[PDB]
DNA sequence: GCAGACACTACGAGTACATA
DNA sequence: TTTTTTTTATGTACTCGTAGTGTCTGC
């Protein structure tokens, strides 16, 4: 096992940051009259050990006993498709964005099934049962308008941990009707705290300047955060402050990607940079992490007077792209706009 | 009984009393006089004498074997993958006596409606039966039928009638009913026809029914003056950036009670055809579909054609 | 060393194919008493067991109490292979990642092994109370599931009440109520038909109807049919298959609708 | 004894207990005596009472024996499609008016099909509810409930009457949350309730979820305004400030150093319109300058609610307010 | 006998003396009846304008009540209308006579823009073959969703909009037949919100008399929510003659005072800038922006923000257009 | 208060069965003289008139006239598990919408309560013009029923014919014609097997196959069906049922159209 | 009288496409 | 002088394969 699961908290006073957070979410959950609740954050910031938080308080220790069940929808095409299901005795977890545009296929029957239905052991379980619906922000507006008239019935007896990125991704509806709770991520400090802590646990000595080091390369993801410092003692296990620390490889080939698109400014270069972004996206990687990256690493090479420029049309063809269905086409117009004005500012 | 209306009632019986087309409708003629006449597949707009020619010429052909001499299928009929085999190839097969030059008529009226595959089956039945048995397809859309089956036809193709042929049509049928008429009433129901003699016989029977008498008053009370050439001035208008009269002419069509679908088909019918530069097109093309895909979205308001129409004569100032 | 024998080929052949379409997977515990299967379904609303006892095995050697964890989409494929009238033999060794299934083919001439992976599931028994119940029916099984599928036409859920007259099953729906009623039914030859009641205190509850054409699959395992009913306990469903043991279904109920002032 | 949240404990039973709605409360009372109920179509914000006015209304018409046989209840929860409407919809339509309410109140003389969040129904299954609407209506009623009128055809608005739920305004909404805060033995001081009433901007099922957290939350004492700031997700003053300096200042590292700082502590970037919408409609700005930023921050809302990524968004309204704040230095 | 039915159905034409508006339309298809010389017709308009009440007011004209189920087959968009029931119940009711008595059969086909092409295709020759026999009514809202060659086959009349001239004295009938107290100004209000429609008419009508009591202006544009022309003039004037903050807290607090959405004051502005005397560089900006901020406002957007857009497309151009001189 | 009984359960499944791909939905009139239904088809060409007496019935009580609109899909479903020896109840009340059949299973033990929805249809109704026919034949159900489906298999619209000498039936089809003429058959030793002319003037009219062809599934109700024919009224098939009432089914001629020449 | 064989329609299922 | 594959979400239409099932033949 990992770092990033070996020392994760139990219960919410376990936790090593947000603890006046965690506090208010004991109190919150005590009574059992809570609402619907969505958590939301950056990635890495410690929401779904949260949500485990909450539903170890809410329920016995028997959460943590997890399985995997797949369950066979029929489209209204009739296409079978099967989802699978993280599953305990008293909640369940559902990413229904598997199910792609079929996601609201998943809302309006398999979920309905949940709610409509009570509980079998009354005394073991509680009165009612948790469903932890995983990326909503991925859902499309048609599961998230089915959502809404089963999280308004059925609350008494079934509530709904819904986690997300953004909140702008879910539609005003679903968010009127749960509590949003903002997990923000874990600072410098705490992420050195962490650190500090998982080495002394086990066994390890851990510098103040490759704590420093790793959360910030990290940019505040407490689990990337992790896997680095496991990749550093795997490396190299005497912890030097100079000690290299290992990056992903797509966030290489994104860089080297922008400083193809700098190098040159020709339909040619154009050419091998829609190449470049085909091996992005053929590597799932999501096409608007390919237009941040694109954009953090474009913005290092332009002056003072082009940047604003260079983010306005990144932010206008990360909305074309969302708007679309295509992504290879979005973000070659974007390439294709910002050599034209890259071409414009060097000959001018 | 029940008297016909003028479009059924003035239905024309023999292949002189059609107008319109007079080379293609000449030969025609020829060829029911004579016979041995080959395959034939016409394509054309609506209301041009399509399935009047080729029932005129299966009459005039087969006279009085027209009842076993001759099959006649339509889009009401089934006319599936199951019928080209079956019912289709047993009649081209089928033995029928006629007079030298006279041939078994299978007539496929409007062709557009048989599918791919039913238009393959048709292919070989066409080529092996053709000493005893012909086809007389009528169509509005000649892409429809695949190029095999108008390789295997002679491939007519009906223009739309112009105001004089349309004239004499009306002429005879006014001479007929005793239709007491105006030129200028005249000149409005060929206005009101656009090419259409189904649109013409009926806009005057409308007004004779009516009223009773034909001048121009009296035929746009109940008819209408046709939509692309009052939109035509409006894009004529949005190239010149003049938006005063483009909205004139919007509103003008908006208070008439037309959709904002239908006036937003007449202006991409418009810009399709338009005399101006081909990037400017392509852009007008663009802003077009760019509003109508906000039209078939939900929004559709006086607001958002007139900020279609702002945007067309932003198009013309932005080189 | 699990190492079990059957008497009789179609017991498989008749409890498997309630549990194709119910449960995703098959949970064997292995004891000196018998085999013991409890299985809840995706959706948390019905729960299956199964206790097959030691005394009806033709053979049973268990030395450790063992559990095995076994799906059904390729159990469901081996058992139409397997014949009916054979002998099935289940085998699985204390350190081996599968389990093998030996009977004979269907031509009669050659035997069959089949192996499947066993999955490593991590569950825990739920625990049923054995609550006294406040109605307790007996049913014949055929019966039952001919009840159960008349009412399909009609609602999607059905409706169960146990009063002391009997048992009545309703199907509101947009078509219109569908009532039947089953009572007094000791003046017959077979002694399955008898529809009597045992307890006192009436229950209406209304159920689904999915999973209870489910549970009517497995009717020609037993002869007779026991309904169990409470305020608040979920519908049990008990099977008594032959003499090797017995089946219990949980179905639980719906949620009632506020009908309140 | 079960718990239940405080979103469906207080929804309207009656409709004398619809808040601020007074010309569709007014409506409804005035059906409920025996006048002729027409075809409604409710359209609002979220949390208005849209549901829960057709609700009161249908258990006060019909009370709880023919619930089930007056109202069917057709939500984009279940499919709606053509042939749901063809079958479903006008086999109920078609249906006898039958039962009588035996409490000795009266009951009207049809039946009320509630099709609500009618967004969802497309342009075709609208088209096929139509001469439903029509030909039926003497032993039916028809109730569409929507957020977006424009969702829904020419021809069903035509034929329903229209009612749009306002956003309950300060006063009432502020009398409704002390009434449930008296209600519910929570002490709540005037600030809090009134940066509550502010928040909650006409949403009352979203004052009613924060009233109920608040208090458990606290545990039942006291409610203030930290609390309120705490649960609300309102960005602090500090950070509006320091992205106005950052902006002001020019230069495009400080920009992106606060927008990564804002993105990392989690606020919502719907929440950050808002507020520098706030400041900037309240500022010394000249016209023009807040002209085009209020432009932006209008096109950067519609493009959140399109679901663009909030970070590029962001760092897009921050280049304009940058380029505008730095053209006049 | 009393009713509980809505005034759009309690109050419907059923005979074409009681319609309106479509005077020369109404006369040429009564002579059409009367000299039974009824053709294929093709009823197209926008909605509320009557003309289902027209085509069945002309069924009721032309056929008894005891022979009424045998001679009209009506099918609209809630019936399947596939191209099986156009080769089906459609074909054998146009190729066979009548049961009781000798006459020629009536198919109404109401919402005829629903049907597929398919069907459309297959009902040409039904119409031209069986012309003696039977007469088919297309109505439709959209004639762009109705093929050509059906198009050619019917003579078309267009049902345009209601005039509010002839609007009223509908209007005071179903006034005199309720019992309704209402003032000059609100059936003024009725006859401009309604904008060429009877059914909002009634509809507004019914629901201001069962909010209020009355039918004033007041009374018709609080239940509708509609702004008044004052308040429009008074956002205008505030836009167009002060500056970004006072003119914000100024129509801020007007919509909050009155309950004012955005949508409705967007129209009427829309309305206006077309009358007030723009240069045409002015004009396309504003109908520019006021089309984005209209198509911002179909989705999830706050309204704040849309409506301090609205108040910036006019303090862009105010410099503009006092500098233009 | 409206209670029908029916004596056996076989004539209404007849009924429902005939009329089922028919008939879009069962009005059926209620009086103190019997049971009456006067219902279109979809597509406006055929009409049923179907009278039941209240001496057929076991036992028939009605206090006010009724007439209760249904639909016949769902009452196919319901008579389809309905069994032919069975006594069948209809209740109705005064003001509400549940139709009752109240029967028993083919087991013969539990009871079943089938409610249904009644319709709001509210349509004028058709006036049967009662008059003289100018040709009425007396011929054997099932002779009609094989004559039908002989001539289903040549053409799609068939040419009855009848005059002096007979009745007689033409298909000119695709393969060809089909001349079918059947006279003076009453030489048998059977008495349902006859062809009796009673009228004069001959008429020659062109049908639907399909119609006729659903008309002739009344077949097991009786065996000897009545033909009336006239130039203007429409067809006429008249099933006299035995002691429970008749069936009158109403086919409107098609438009033909002679050849110009 | 009851098992084997014949064609019958209802139903499941796969695929294409939708404009001028 | 150059060719492989499944996504888009419903609604409709076409085409083909399969399965209860009513009825006829025979010992
Ligand atoms: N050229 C013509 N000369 C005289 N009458 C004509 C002519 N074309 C059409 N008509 C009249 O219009 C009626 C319809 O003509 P059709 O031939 O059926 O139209 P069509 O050419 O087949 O167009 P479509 O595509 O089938 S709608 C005829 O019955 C005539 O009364
Ligand atoms: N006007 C109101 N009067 C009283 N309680 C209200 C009112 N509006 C909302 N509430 C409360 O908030 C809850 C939500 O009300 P709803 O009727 O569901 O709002 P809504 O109009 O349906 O919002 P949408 O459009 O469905 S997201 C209700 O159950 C009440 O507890
Ligand atoms: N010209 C009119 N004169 C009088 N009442 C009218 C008129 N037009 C509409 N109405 C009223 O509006 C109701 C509905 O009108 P319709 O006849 O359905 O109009 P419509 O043209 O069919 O609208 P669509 O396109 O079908 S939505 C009628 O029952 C009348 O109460
Ligand atoms: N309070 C904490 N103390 C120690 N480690 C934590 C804490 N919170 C989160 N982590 C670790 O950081 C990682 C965050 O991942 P996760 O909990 O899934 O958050 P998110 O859902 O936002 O990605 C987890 O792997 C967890 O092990
Ligand atoms: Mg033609
Ligand atoms: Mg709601
Ligand atoms: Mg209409």
């Amino acid at each position: 096992s990992l770092w990033v699961d070996k020392y994760r908290p139990c219960s919410l006073g376990r936790l090593d940051y947000h603890k006046e957070q965690a506090a208010q979410l004991r109190n919150l959950v005590q009574c059992g009259d809570f609402p619907h609740l969505l958590v939301y954050g950056p990635s890495g910031a410690g929401k779904k050990t949260r949500i485990m938080c909450i539903l170890r308080e809410l329920y016995g220790v028997g959460v943590e006993k997890l399985r995997i069940e797949h369950q066979t929808i029929t489209t209204p095409s009739k296409k079978k498709i099967e989802i699978s299901t993280i599953a305990s005795n008293y909640h369940l977890e559902v990413n229904p964005s598997d199910a792609g545009n079929s996601d609201r296929v998943v809302i309006q029957e398999m979920l309905k099934t949940v709610a409509q239905s009570q509980q079998l052991e009354t005394n073991s379980q509680r009165d009612f049962k948790v469903v932890l619906l995983t990326e909503v922000d991925k859902l499309t507006k048609d599961a998230q308008h089915a959502l809404r008239r089963t999280m308004e019935k059925y609350m008494s007896t079934c509530r709904l941990i819904l986690c997300c990125n953004s909140t702008s991704k879910v539609i005003p509806p679903i968010r009127s009707r749960c509590l949003a709770v903002r997990v923000p991520a874990p600072s410098i400090e705490d992420i050195c705290h962490v650190l500090s802590t998982v080495c002394k646990k086990e066994g390890l000595n851990l510098p103040s300047q490759l704590a420093h080091r790793l959360a910030e390369k990290s940019c505040r993801n407490l689990r990337k955060a992790l896997l680095m410092c496991e990749a550093c003692r795997v490396q190299q296990y005497p912890f030097t402050a100079d000690q290299e620390i290992p990056e992903t490889d797509w966030e290489v080939y994104l860089r080297e990607t922008a400083n193809a698109i700098v190098s040159q400014q020709t339909p040619q270069r154009l050419l091998e940079v829609r190449g470049r972004l085909y091996e992005l996206l053929t590597h799932c990687i999501p096409p608007e992490i390919i237009m941040k990256g694109l954009l953090s690493e474009l913005l290092h090479n332009c002056d003072g007077q082009l940047k604003g420029e260079v983010a306005q049309m990144a932010a206008y063809y990360e909305h074309r792209l969302q708007l679309g269905s295509k992504a290879i086409y979005h973000l070659e117009a974007f390439v294709a706009k910002f050599m034209a004005l890259y071409k414009k500012f060097m000959e001018d | 009984h029940y008297e016909l209306p003028w479009v059924e009632k003035y239905r024309p019986v023999k292949l002189n009393e059609i107008v319109g087309n007079e080379d293609t409708v000449s030969r025609l003629e020829v060829f029911a006089r004579e016979g041995n006449v080959p395959n034939i597949i016409i394509a054309g707009p609506p209301g041009t004498g399509k399935t009047t020619s080729i029932l005129c010429l299966a009459r005039a052909l087969l006279g009085p074997a027209l009842k076993d001499a001759m099959l006649e299928l339509n889009a009401s009929n089934d006319r599936g993958i199951d019928v080209v085999r079956n019912k289709i190839k047993m009649f081209a097969q089928q033995k029928v006596t006629l007079p030298k030059g006279r041939h078994k008529i299978i007539i496929l009226d409007e062709a557009d409606s048989m599918t791919d595959g039913a238009q393959q089956a048709l292919r070989r039945t066409m080529e092996i039966y053709s000493k005893t048995t012909r086809f007389a397809l009528a169509c509005n859309a000649s892409d429809k039928i695949i190029e095999p089956i108008q390789s295997r036809c002679a491939v007519l193709r009906y223009t739309k009638l112009t105001d004089a042929q349309i004239l004499t049509r009306l002429m005879n049928v006014i001479e007929k009913e005793r239709v007491p008429y105006t030129d200028d009433g005249l000149e409005a129901i060929i206005f009101t026809a656009q090419g259409d003699m189904r649109q013409a016989l009926n806009n005057l029977q409308s007004t004779f029914s009516g009223f009773g008498f034909i001048n121009s008053e009296n035929v746009f009370k109940v008819c209408d003056e046709p939509h692309p050439l009052l939109v035509k001035e409006m894009i004529q208008h949005c190239v010149n950036a003049n938006i005063d009269e483009a909205y004139k002419i919007l509103a003008h069509l908006w208070h008439l009670g037309y959709s904002p679908e239908d006036i937003i088909g007449n202006i991409f019918r418009v810009c399709k055809t338009f005399q101006m530069a081909e990037y400017l097109k392509l852009e007008f093309i663009k802003e077009i579909g760019y509003t109508h895909m906000k039209i078939a979205e939900g929004v559709n308001s006086l607001l958002q054609m007139a900020g279609l129409l702002a945007r067309l004569c932003q198009k013309t100032m932005a080189p | 060393m699990f190492e079990a024998r059957l008497v009789q080929g179609s017991i498989l052949k008749k409890v498997l194919e309630a549990l194709k379409d119910l449960i995703n997977e098959a949970c064997w515990d292995i004891s000196s008493s018998g085999v013991n299967l409890q299985s809840m379904d995706s959706s948390h609303v019905s729960l299956v067991q199964l206790t097959l006892r030691s005394e009806g095995f033709d053979t049973y050697r268990c030395d450790r109490n063992l559990a095995m964890g076994v799906n059904l989409t390729s159990m469901s494929k081996i058992l139409k292979c397997a014949g009916n009238e054979d002998i099935i033999t289940l085998r699985a060794e204390d350190n081996a990642d599968t389990l093998a299934l030996v009977f004979e083919a269907p031509n009669q001439e050659k035997v069959s092994d089949y192996e499947m992976k066993l999955m490593d599931l991590d569950v825990e028994q739920l625990g049923i109370p054995e609550q006294e119940y406040s109605c307790v029916v007996k049913m014949p099984s055929g019966e039952f599931a001919r009840i159960c599928r008349d009412l399909s036409h009609i609602g999607d859920a059905v409706v169960i009440s146990c009063a002391k007259d009997g048992v009545k099953f309703s199907a509101s729906g947009e078509l219109g109520n569908g009532n039947i009623k089953l009572s007094q039914t000791s003046n017959v030859d077979k002694e399955e038909e008898a529809v009597t009641i045992e307890m006192n205190e009436p229950v209406q509850l209304t159920f689904a109807l999915r999973y209870l054409n489910f549970f009517t699959k497995a009717t020609p395992l037993s002869s007779t049919v026991t309904l169990s009913m409470s305020a608040d306990v979920p519908l049990v469903v008990e099977y008594k298959i032959a003499d090797m043991g017995h089946l219990k279904y949980y179905l639980a109920p719906k949620i009632e609708d506020e009908e309140g002032s | 004894a079960k718990p239940v949240p405080w979103v469906e404990k207080y929804r309207p039973k009656c409709v004398d207990e619809v808040a601020f709605q007074e010309e569709v409360v007014a409506v409804l009372k005035k059906s409920l005596e025996g006048a002729d109920l027409p075809n409604l179509l409710f359209y609002g914000p979220p949390g208005t009472g849209k549901t829960s006015t057709i609700l009161a209304a249908a258990r006060e018409l019909f009370g709880p024996e023919l619930f089930r046989l007056r109202v069917l209840e057709l939500n984009a929860s279940d499919e709606r499609g053509i042939q749901v409407v063809r079958e479903k919809v006008k086999n109920f339509a078609q249906l006898t008016v039958s039962g009588s309410r035996s409490d000795g109140k009266p009951c009207p003389p049809f039946k009320i099909v509630i099709l609500d969040e009618a967004d969802s129904m497309t342009s075709a299954a609208q088209a096929a509810l139509r001469r439903t609407m029509e030909k039926e209506s003497k032993t039916t009623r028809f109730c569409l409930i929507c957020n977006y009128v424009s969702r829904i055809i020419e021809p069903l608005t035509s034929r329903c009457s229209k009612f749009r739920f306002k956003p309950l305004s300060d006063k009432i909404q502020q009398q409704r949350l002390l009434d449930i805060a008296k209600k519910e033995n929570v002490k709540i001081s005037d600030e809090g309730i009134a940066y509550l009433v502010k928040v909650s901007e006409g949403d009352l099922r979203k004052a009613i979820t924060f009233l109920q957290s608040a208090t458990r939350l606290t545990g039942g004492k006291e409610i203030t305004e930290k609390v309120i700031t705490d649960i609300a997700g309102v960005i602090p003053a500090e950070k509006i400030d320091g992205v106005f300096a950052a902006c002001q200042s020019g230069s495009f590292d400080k920009l992106e150093a606060v927008v990564k700082d804002l993105i990392d502590e989690g606020h919502a970037a719907t929440q950050l319109v808002n507020q520098l919408h706030d400041v900037v409609v309240e500022n010394n700005l000249s016209d023009k300058q807040k002209s085009i930023i209020t432009e932006k921050l209008a096109e950067v809302d519609k493009c959140l609610a399109d679901g663009a990524d909030e970070h590029l968004q962001l760092i897009s309204l921050c280049a304009t307010v940058m380029q505008q704040l730095s053209q006049n230095c | 006998k009393i009713r509980n039915l809505p005034w759009v159905e309690k109050y419907r034409p059923q005979t074409l003396n009681d319609l309106i508006s479509h005077q020369d339309i109404l006369s040429t298809i009564q002579k059409f009846i009367n000299e039974d010389r009824l053709p294929h017709l093709l009823l197209y308009g926008p909605p509320g304008t009557g003309k289902t009440s027209t085509i069945l007011a002309c069924a009721k004209q032309l056929y008894k009540d005891k022979e009424f189920g045998s001679m009209v087959l009506e099918l609209n968009a809630s019936d399947d209308r596939g191209i099986d029931i156009i080769r089906g119940p459609i074909l054998s009711f146009a190729s066979t006579r009548t049961i009781f008595k000798k006459g020629f059969k009536l198919v109404i086909l109401d919402e005829a823009d629903a049907m597929t092409q398919d069907a459309q295709n297959a009902l040409r020759r039904v119409i031209e073959k069986f012309t003696e026999n039977t007469r088919f009514c297309l109505i439709c809202n959209y004639l762009s969703k109705i093929i050509p060659a059906l198009q050619s086959r019917c003579t078309r009349f267009r049902f345009g909009p209601l005039t509010p001239e002839l609007m009223v004295p509908r209007l005071e009938h179903v006034v005199e037949e309720e019992k309704v107290d209402i003032s000059e100004d609100g059936m003024k209000a009725l006859v401009t919100l309604s904008s060429g429609d009877m059914r909002r008419a009634l509809n507004i009508l019914q629901s201001t008399n069962m909010a209020f009591g009355k039918v004033t202006e007041e009374t018709v544009y609080t239940c509708t929510g509609h702004p008044l022309k004052s308040d429009i003039a008074n956002i205008l004037d505030w836009m167009l003659n002060q500056d970004f903050t006072t003119a914000y807290r100024n129509i801020t607090e007007l919509k909050t005072l009155k309950g004012l959405a955005l949508h409705d004051i967007l129209t009427e502005i829309h309305l206006f800038v077309h009358r007030v005397d723009f240069p045409s560089s002015v004009r396309i900006h504003l109908l520019t922006k006021m089309a984005d901020i209209e198509y911002r406002l179909s989705v999830g957007t706050n309204e704040k923000i849309q409506l301090s857009s609205l108040i910036a497309a006019f303090q862009v151009t105010r410099d503009l257009i006092v500098a233009e001189a």
